[PDB]
């Protein structure tokens, strides 16, 4: 395992779906929430959905 | 525009993900993309414009 920073992390996973990765830092705030939103949803999903 | 910044704790380069090859950063090796206020954690150093020396010849 090698560190890098998880904001970096992702900006290398978005030039691997072709999307330039200043489209991470300038929304960097937003993808964050998205993300932890969606990590909500799977839980109120997996809670209520037996 | 491929690798990653790092630096040596003086100096500012940029080098291909997967083998350390520290390069001069450039214009060239580099792209802009709107101003300094959005980014989180961005660094202040010198961007290296290659041309200007060769237009002040
Ligand atoms: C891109 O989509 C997101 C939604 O996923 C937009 O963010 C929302 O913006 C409204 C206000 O315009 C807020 O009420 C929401 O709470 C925001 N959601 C999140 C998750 O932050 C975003 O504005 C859109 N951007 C563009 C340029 O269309
Ligand atoms: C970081 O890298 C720079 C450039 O390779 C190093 O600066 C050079 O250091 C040598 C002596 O070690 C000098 O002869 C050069 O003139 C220096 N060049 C410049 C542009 O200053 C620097 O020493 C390195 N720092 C560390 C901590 O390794
Ligand atoms: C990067 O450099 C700029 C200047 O080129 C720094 O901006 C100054 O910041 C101080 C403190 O907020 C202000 O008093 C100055 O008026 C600012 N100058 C300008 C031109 O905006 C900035 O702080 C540096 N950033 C980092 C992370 O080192
Ligand atoms: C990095 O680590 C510490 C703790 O999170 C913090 O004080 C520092 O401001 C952080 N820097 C950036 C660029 O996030």
């Amino acid at each position: 395992a090698l560190q890098i920073p998880f904001a970096m992390q992702m900006a290398y996973r978005f030039n691997g779906i072709g999307v330039t990765q200043n489209v991470l830092y300038e929304n960097q705030k937003l993808i964050a929430n998205q993300f932890n939103s969606a990590i909500g949803k799977i839980q109120d999903s997996l809670s209520s959905t037996a | 525009r491929e690798g990653v910044f790092v630096s040596n704790g003086t100096h500012w380069f940029v080098t291909q993900r997967n083998f350390y090859e520290p390069q001069i950063i450039t214009t060239d090796n580099t792209f802009v993309s709107g101003n300094c206020d959005v980014v989180i954690g961005i660094v202040n150093n010198t961007v290296y414009d290659p041309l200007q020396p060769e237009l002040d010849s």
